[PDB]
């Protein structure tokens, strides 16, 4: 429908979007755990 | 020009710059500059036109005589107090020859006669890699040998570099010669601070490399060599217009935009000495080297030149390149005014 | 003051994600609400200033200019259709967002605690105006006008930065109180003279004075109405604001070194009032009028009397309102006839019966009508300069005579006597233009009732 | 044998009348023109101008004027009832001064 | 009175704000001038830990019995 | 009323946010609460405050 | 160079005259030799006798600027008897600019050279008089 | 920049070609050995300016 | 001051001027660069020999192998220049102008 | 459409290899658009 | 300015930087970095001709996360650098009493100035 | 006379013509390499023996 020689993208892939969401959730959880351990280290040392 | 061979040659450019940075011995400094030359010659002549051949010839002769002058200065250094350490030198003649070698290596105004010629007859990827890496790597060496330099050398070459890279530049309609003269002006702006606080020099290097990457990416998105092609890229797509606007006005160095953090912090840690006439002269020449940016902008995105058709045919086909990293470098190069206390990221 | 900074930011994506033919109503309504909230500022009392941070603070000099900026925004944002109402949706949104960003940097600039921050937001005000006048200049020398604007205002304004860095690292911080409460006299050396000449000459470029005033008229006759009114009113009165703040330092040497600038300002005020008597190009008369009145402002700032500073800020605010309105009437007549000239568009007493009242009332507020604020400013400047010298009042009154002459000639030239009877396209006056005229005039008369607001620090 | 251009013969003068005779200032949409007129004359006059006139018509005593009146009345009554001249000069007490000698 | 009650601020609030803010920025100005004086004397004499450009590391200097007796 | 048209709610809530954050800055800068030599009375009647 | 500008600023100014004009001829001849060396290195005037002509022309004009600058500096210092104000070097720079315009045979270039050489000579006088460390502390 | 991956990895790639008084292949001296040993042990932990003075 | 160092530095400046001023040829310029390479080699080698500085005797051999492959690159570029023309003059490079 | 736009001859000035022609810079021909010199 | 105890590896942040308090979440600088990331994502949807404010929300979230993460570590480095600058400054103040004397705070009862009236 | 013709000659025109003439003297270089290396050589000599940089 509507497209001679159907577009190479636009039809959504399913590896790259899941990879980006997975690494972004991983990066948020890592920085939150890093920040909480840093706050607990600051309150331990002081 | 196989992709394996290109990955190998770019890896050798990376390796040459790392060997320049990482060693505490003069032989690896010379080997790093030399391997950087030997690898950066076949990034040029990626085409086969005689333009790239003559450009690589000019670059090879100037680059090689700079390398031999460097080796002369190092052998004079071992004629005096004898060790191969990267520190304070022990001869004003040796430091004289070495600063002139690095001045030929990265371009000063008695030495810059190879820069617009070698940037004219090459494609944009080769110009990008030579500007970024060839003006990155010897700044490390000057940063290492800064406590033993006669000041008149650096400062005369820097003043003259800023004023000649300004004056030469109001007469070129080519893009690459404009960018080369801008490179000469920014080499002068980095060099004039180097005996006072070198954190400003390395931060100005970071800012100029990000600006040049944005500029050459906005010229890689649409193959242009003259400003008439820039007006046709006004006609084909509107976002390239406003980004050429913002990156040209950030090359100019206007205060709300992030091209003012290099100039103004240099003014600060220049005038915390008793040098005032030299900052006002340098910054009036910084007023001077904005005019060709501004006529470039008037050609691109403020007035509208009449465009040939077949843009009617080009409209069906979207700009389907891949950019290296255009939007991140754009917003980091232009919207980074209020993070000036990332100055102290560097020590 | 953050309660005024952040809704100016929030009014920007308003314009983007409002739909077609609804960006206008939302932006006008919300900027008028910002104007009411701006008028709620006026709290300033007696002994100190008011501090809206170690970052923001308001003198009573900055209060009426700030309310003037946030009042001149919606007036302009309504003033700038019918010459871009046929253009694209994206370019229209870009223009409106550019005006909002220019308001943002003007608020940044008027509530600038530090002089470094003042310089950065000064040239941040300088940035979008070039883009506005070049992209919508509607004439063929808009490139020349924007380029002269740029290089004049930078190349004058630039060693001011070097002088401010030198004061920054010879006397500590640059809050206006700790620049104050600590300021020591600076004797008649030569380096102090060059520091004074750098700072005062940067603002001399910005006002302008006579030797540097061709900066201005191209940037008004070759510019749209939005850039023209903001340029004239807020940028020139911002330059005067900046000189008022920075002249607290360098106390002794201004008597030694401030005679030739007084001179060039007075004789060029006379020559500029003379040059705007015989010109065509109706837009340019108000431009040279602005040059004359800001030369009067410059004489008022460089003499250092409290009467002079009260008269200076009153003259600033009154002339900002009058010249912005008179620019807007000139654009109204240019939208009636695509001329820009003066001897062509004749008649207009018979036709357009209501527009005569606005022309007459704006010409009388330019005439220094005596209960108005313009005569209050000019009168206190005349009092202070006759205290300065007993002989300079001749130039002031000769300026007064020629000012009345050219203003009333500008009235009786375009709108008095005979239609040229080959025009036959002019429509009766819209409600929009008269709404703009009523938004200009009525605050000026209501300040003429109670001018204890607009008199500045030395009330 | 040349023209050097290809664009439209321009322009047509947009008479904003002759399609809406009841029109307000700007273009030919009937409803939003009425909404613009209503919002500029309500939220520009009826809530801005008149309420601003009442707000800065009277407020706390701006730059401390009537307080200065009443304090001066009290202080002139005091300094006239206690012999000394009103506004004695030398506002800083010459007991609390130390001149450099000669 | 209602305008002063519902919108404005006391002169006590603003007055103590001014006084605290002058205390803060007086600390800032004194630290800035002391910074540049420390920097100029530390560059002049070199006794401080800032301007110490790296000299020879003596850990590689390894004294040992050589070949030639007179070194 | 909100999700019908949510565009007109933007800048009044922005102003309320800015006013709240100016009050938060004023609470942050609450040194010299009763250490001025002029505005200094004994604390009264109930709880600990004279401006906030 | 440094040694002959030190020869110029060794003289009390003041008057120890025609030592001043001799040192100023040395300054002008050195500067003209610099400019002639670059302008024969980057142009190659074809031929060598015309190269000698261009070098002699540039050196004679720059030495004439220096000589007349030094003479009118000496004369203004002897007449006004005030070794302090830079207005004597203002007159000096204007005389040098007018003789530059006399050699190049263009009057507007001579007027502009009068203005800028007078301003720069007064600035160099005030830099030596008040004391302005150009190029360097190089300390902090 | 003077990056010190040289020191971080613990690899003595560039500390043997560098100076005299190192470990020569056969344990032999130089011509001016003890002069550099005394000079380096004078100027070891010194900030390169009072090392001059 | 080891008098031979004086004449070898003199020979270095001679080869440097022969590199810099050169007429209508590139092979002679590259060959003078090779002579300058030989000058640096001999000067550094006499220094390392007279100083008994034995572990850093790699400077002459590594200097000369690296600058020899520089000369090889320069010869390949000269052959490319003479391939895209008939000759290898300093003339006929006048295109790609400044 | 009543807004001025730059004409053909306004962009003819942005031609040649240089911007300001003099008595010595006339021979600067514009570069080929392919960056390919003809053999 | 250089080492400052040149044992000194490449060392993006030492263990001594865990003694100063870490930067808080929703400090205004990292919120500005998040806004700059959102504008980066908006303009990345604008470079290619995909529609703005849609069709890239995983890329929007990736850009915001990457910029906030990197800016968090750079802010921790900034705090470390300013702390060690102040520590070295006050150590040099304490280590040299001679060059930094107590200035005689002469009150304005006995400090004379010039006047120069503007008439 | 005073504003237009003289003031537009004294502030814009003289500066703009100075920049134009200096640009047409600097960038007007034909591409011969012998000239560039002779410039390098006379720069080295003028930095060694005339205006000293090793002293
Ligand atoms: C500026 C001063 C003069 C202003 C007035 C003027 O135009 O005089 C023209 C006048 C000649 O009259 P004319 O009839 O206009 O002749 C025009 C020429 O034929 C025009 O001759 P031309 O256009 O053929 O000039 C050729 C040559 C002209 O030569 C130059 O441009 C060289 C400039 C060097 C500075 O240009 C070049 O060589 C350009 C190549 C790149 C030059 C820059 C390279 C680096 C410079 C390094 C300087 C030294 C650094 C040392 C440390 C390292 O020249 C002089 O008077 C020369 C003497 C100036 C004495 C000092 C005056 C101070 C004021
Ligand atoms: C060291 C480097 C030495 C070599 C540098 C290059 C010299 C060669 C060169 O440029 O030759 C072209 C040309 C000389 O060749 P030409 O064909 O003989 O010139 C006659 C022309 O008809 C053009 O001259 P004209 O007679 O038609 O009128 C020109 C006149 C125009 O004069 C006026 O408009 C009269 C009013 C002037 C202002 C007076 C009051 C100032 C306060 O003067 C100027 O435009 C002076 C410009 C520079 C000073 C600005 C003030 O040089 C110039 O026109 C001088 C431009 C400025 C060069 C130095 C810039 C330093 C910054
Ligand atoms: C400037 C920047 C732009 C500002 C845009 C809005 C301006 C609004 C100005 C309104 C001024 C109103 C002044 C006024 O009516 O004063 C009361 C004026 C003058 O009174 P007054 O202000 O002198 O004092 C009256 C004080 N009470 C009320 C306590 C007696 O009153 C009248 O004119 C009486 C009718
Ligand atoms: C116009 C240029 C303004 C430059 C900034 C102002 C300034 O300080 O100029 C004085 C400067 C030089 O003065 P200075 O700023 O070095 O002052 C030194 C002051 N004493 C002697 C007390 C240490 O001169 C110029 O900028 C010349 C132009
Ligand atoms: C002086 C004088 O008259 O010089 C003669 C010269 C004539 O010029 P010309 O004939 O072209 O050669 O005249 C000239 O070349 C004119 C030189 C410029 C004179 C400018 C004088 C001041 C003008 C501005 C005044 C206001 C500021
Ligand atoms: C005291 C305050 C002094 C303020 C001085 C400000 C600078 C002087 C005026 C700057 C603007 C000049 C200008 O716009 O000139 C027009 C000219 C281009 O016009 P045109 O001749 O048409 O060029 C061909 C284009 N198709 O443009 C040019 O020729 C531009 C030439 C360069 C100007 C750079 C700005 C001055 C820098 C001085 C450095 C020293």
């Amino acid at each position: 429908k509507f497209y001679i020689q159907e577009p190479p993208h636009g039809s959504p892939n399913w590896l790259k979007v899941g990879l980006t969401l997975g690494t972004s959730a991983f990066l948020w959880i890592y920085l939150i755990k890093q920040h909480n351990e840093d706050v607990l280290e600051y309150k331990r040392r002081n | 020009m196989n992709p394996i061979i290109l990955i190998i040659i770019l890896m050798t450019v990376m390796l040459g710059t790392i060997i320049v940075m990482i060693s505490t011995h003069w032989l690896l400094i010379w080997i790093g500059f030399e391997m950087n030359m030997l690898a950066i010659i076949p990034i040029m002549m990626k085409k086969h036109n005689p333009r790239a051949t003559e450009a690589s010839t000019k670059y090879f002769l100037t680059q090689s005589t700079a390398s031999m002058l460097l080796m002369m200065a190092i052998i004079i250094n071992l004629m005096f107090s004898g060790q191969w350490t990267v520190m304070k030198l022990f001869n004003p003649m040796a430091s004289m020859l070495m600063t002139m070698a690095l001045a030929m290596k990265l371009g000063m105004a008695p030495f810059h006669f190879w820069v617009p010629e070698v940037t004219q007859g090459i494609p944009l990827s080769s110009g990008l890699i030579l500007l970024t890496w060839q003006k990155l790597a010897p700044m490390s060496v000057l940063y290492q040998i800064l406590p033993s330099i006669n000041l008149d050398l650096i400062l005369t070459l820097s003043i003259l570099s800023i004023t000649i890279g300004g004056w030469g530049g109001l007469n070129q309609t080519q893009l690459r010669k404009i960018m080369a003269y801008s490179s000469i002006a920014h080499m002068g702006w980095m060099t004039a601070v180097l005996l006072y606080n070198p954190t400003m020099t390395l931060l100005n290097l970071i800012i100029y490399i990000i600006m040049t990457s944005t500029m050459f990416t906005l010229f890689m998105a649409n193959s242009t060599t003259t400003t008439l092609s820039l007006s046709h890229t006004w006609n084909k797509a509107p976002i390239m217009t406003i980004l050429v606007l913002i990156t040209l006005l950030s090359m100019g160095g206007l205060p709300p935009l992030s091209g003012f953090m290099p100039k103004w912090m240099i003014i600060q840690e220049m005038t915390k000495n008793d040098s005032i006439i030299l900052p006002t002269l340098m910054a009036i020449t910084a007023l001077l080297n904005l005019y060709f940016y501004m006529r470039l902008t008037y050609s691109t995105a403020l007035t509208m030149f009449p465009s040939t058709n077949n843009m009617k045919m080009k409209w069906q086909f979207p700009t389907t390149k891949r950019m290296t990293l255009l939007p991140t470098m754009t917003v980091l190069s232009t919207m980074l005014l209020p993070l000036t206390p990332i100055l102290s990221i560097l020590e | 003051m953050l309660k005024y900074i952040i809704p100016t930011m929030m009014l920007m994506p308003l314009t983007w994600l409002s739909k077609n033919s609804m960006i206008w109503i939302n932006t006008t309504l919300h900027s008028l609400l910002i104007s009411l909230t701006s008028l709620l500022l006026l709290n300033q009392f007696g002994d100190n200033s008011l501090n809206f941070s170690l970052t923001f603070f308001s003198d009573s000099l900055s209060t009426p200019l700030l309310i003037l900026t946030m009042w001149l925004l919606p007036l302009m944002l309504m003033a700038s259709q019918h010459h871009l109402s046929k253009e694209n949706l994206a370019r229209k949104k870009l223009f409106i967002s550019m005006l909002i960003l220019l308001q943002l940097f003007l608020i940044m600039t008027f509530t600038a605690t530090e002089l470094i921050f003042f310089y950065i937001m000064f040239e941040a005000t300088l940035v979008p105006t070039l883009i506005i006048i070049t992209r919508w200049g509607n004439q063929t020398e808009r490139l020349n006008a924007g380029l002269y604007f740029l290089f004049y205002t930078l190349a004058g304004s630039l060693p001011l930065l070097v002088a401010l860095i030198y004061i920054q690292n010879t006397m500590g911080s640059l809050n206006f109180l700790i620049l104050q409460y600590w300021v020591q006299p600076m004797p008649n050396s030569w380096s102090n003279t060059f520091m004074w000449l750098a700072c005062m000459m940067a603002f001399m470029v910005k006002m302008p004075l006579y030797g540097l005033h061709l900066w201005l008229p191209k940037a008004h006759v070759e510019a749209p109405i939005a850039g023209s009114m903001v340029l004239a009113a807020i940028l020139l009165k911002l330059g005067g604001y900046g000189m008022m703040r920075i002249t607290l330092l360098l106390n002794p040497i201004t008597d030694f070194m401030a005679y030739p600038f007084i001179m060039l300002s007075l004789w060029g005020m006379i020559m500029t009032s003379s040059i705007c008597l015989r010109q065509t190009d109706l837009k340019s008369l108000i431009a040279y009028s602005s040059v004359s009145h800001m030369a009067l402002v410059i004489v008022a700032i460089l003499i250092q009397t409290p009467w002079s500073y009260m008269g200076a800020t009153a003259l600033m605010i009154a002339h900002g309102l009058t010249s912005s309105m008179l620019f807007c009437l000139a654009n109204s007549n240019y939208e009636r006839v695509h001329s820009r000239t003066m001897i062509l568009a004749r008649g207009l007493q018979t036709l357009l019966p209501l527009m005569a009242a606005w022309w007459l009332l704006a010409s009388l507020t330019n005439l220094a009508l005596p209960p108005s604020i313009n005569l209050i400013g000019e009168l206190f400047v005349v009092m202070s300069t006759f205290s300065w010298s007993n002989i300079t009042i001749i130039l002031m009154g000769l300026n007064m005579v020629i000012t009345a002459l050219y203003s009333l000639y500008m009235l009786i030239t375009t709108q008095r006597g005979k239609h040229t009877h080959h025009i036959n396209n002019i429509l009766p006056s819209f409600t929009r233009e008269n709404a703009l005229m009523s938004l200009h005039m009525l605050p000026l008369l209501l300040l003429s009732l109670n001018p204890k607001i607009i008199l500045g620090p030395l009330y | 044998p040349t023209l050097r251009w290809q664009e439209d013969p321009e322009p047509e003068d947009e008479n904003l009348y002759e399609k809406n005779p009841d029109s307000h200032g700007y273009d030919k949409d009937p409803a939003v023109d009425v909404w613009n007129m209503r919002v500029v004359f309500f939220f520009g006059f009826s809530i801005v101008l008149v309420l601003g006139s009442t707000f800065v018509a009277y407020l706390p005593d701006y730059r401390m004027q009537e307080w200065a009146r009443r304090e001066a009345e009290r202080l002139v009554k005091y300094r006239e009832a206690h012999g000394l001249p009103l506004m004695e000069s030398n506002c800083f007490d010459p007991s609390k001064i130390q001149l450099p000698e000669d | 009175r209602w305008i002063a009650r519902t919108f404005f601020d006391a002169p006590e609030k603003n007055y103590e704000r001014t006084m605290a803010i002058l205390q803060i920025e007086s600390e800032k100005a004194e630290l800035r001038l002391k910074e540049l004086e420390v920097r100029r004397l530390m560059r002049a004499k070199g006794d401080g830990p800032w301007f110490q450009y790296p000299t020879i590391d003596k850990a590689l200097i390894d004294h040992s019995p050589k070949a030639t007796p007179d070194n | 009323v909100v999700r019908d048209h949510w565009i007109h709610v933007l800048v009044p809530v922005g102003f309320v946010f800015g006013y709240y954050l100016d009050r938060k800055n004023d609470e942050k800068l609450a040194a010299f609460r009763n250490k001025s030599l002029l505005y200094k009375r004994e604390l009264k009647p109930n709880e600990e405050v004279t401006w906030k | 160079a440094k040694t002959l500008l030190h020869q110029y600023w060794d003289i009390p100014e003041g008057t120890e005259c025609h030592r001043k004009t001799y040192a100023a001829t040395s300054i002008g001849g050195a500067s003209g030799l610099v400019v002639s060396a670059y302008s024969v290195a980057l142009k190659t005037p074809t031929s060598f006798l015309e190269g000698v002509a261009r070098t002699g022309r540039y050196t004679f004009t720059a030495a004439a600027i220096g000589a007349i600058f030094g003479l009118t500096s000496c004369i203004s210092a002897q007449v006004r008897e005030k070794p302090d104000d830079p207005l004597n070097y203002l007159i000096g720079g204007c005389a040098g600019g007018l003789t530059l315009g006399a050699r190049t045979r263009s009057y507007g270039i001579g007027a502009a050279a009068c203005a800028y050489m007078g301003l720069t000579a007064a600035l160099v006088k005030m830099g030596q008089l008040e004391g302005w460390k150009v190029f360097a502390e190089p300390k902090v | 920049p003077f990056f010190d991956v040289q020191k971080k990895l613990g690899v003595d790639l560039d500390h043997w070609m560098t100076i005299q008084s190192a470990e020569q292949p056969h344990r032999i001296p130089a011509r001016c050995h003890a002069f550099e040993k005394e000079w380096i042990e004078c100027a070891h932990g010194i900030g390169s300016i009072r090392a001059e003075k | 001051m080891s008098l031979v160092y004086m004449n070898i530095m003199m020979a270095f400046t001679v080869s440097l001027t022969g590199l810099l001023m050169y007429r209508s040829h590139l092979m002679s310029s590259l060959l003078c660069l090779e002579g300058m390479m030989l000058s640096l080699f001999i000067l550094a080698t006499l220094m390392i020999l007279n100083s008994h500085f034995t572990l850093a005797s790699m400077m002459p051999i590594i200097l000369l192998v690296f600058a020899a492959c520089e000369a090889a690159l320069g010869l390949s570029l000269l052959v490319m220049v003479s391939n895209t023309y008939g000759t290898d003059y300093v003339q006929n490079l006048n295109l790609l102008q400044c | 459409a009543r807004q001025w736009q730059p004409d053909v001859e306004w962009a003819e000035q942005y031609g040649g290899a240089v911007m300001y022609p003099t008595k010595e810079t006339a021979h600067w021909k514009p570069p080929p658009w392919n960056d390919v010199d003809p053999p | 300015m250089t080492g400052r105890q040149a044992r000194a590896p490449l060392q993006f942040l030492p263990d001594e930087a865990r003694s100063l308090p870490p930067p808080k979440l929703t400090d205004p600088r990292l919120a500005y970095i998040g806004f700059l990331g959102y504008c980066s994502g908006l303009i990345d949807n604008a470079i290619r001709r995909r529609p703005v404010l849609s069709a890239g929300l995983h890329r929007q979230f990736l850009y915001i996360t990457s910029f906030v993460f990197v800016g968090y570590y750079l802010l921790k480095r900034q705090d470390y650098m300013y702390a060690v600058r102040d520590h070295d400054m006050f150590s040099y103040i304490k280590s040299h009493p001679e060059d930094f004397p107590e200035k005689d705070k002469k009150t304005y009862r006995e400090v004379f100035e010039e006047f120069h009236p503007v008439r | 006379l005073l504003d237009l013709i003289w003031l537009e000659t004294i502030l814009p025109k003289t500066i703009s013509l100075a920049q134009m003439k200096m640009s047409t003297t600097i960038t007007s270089q034909k591409g011969l390499i012998k000239l560039y290396f002779l410039s390098f050589l006379i720069t080295i000599l003028i930095s060694t023996t005339l205006l000293n940089f090793h002293e």
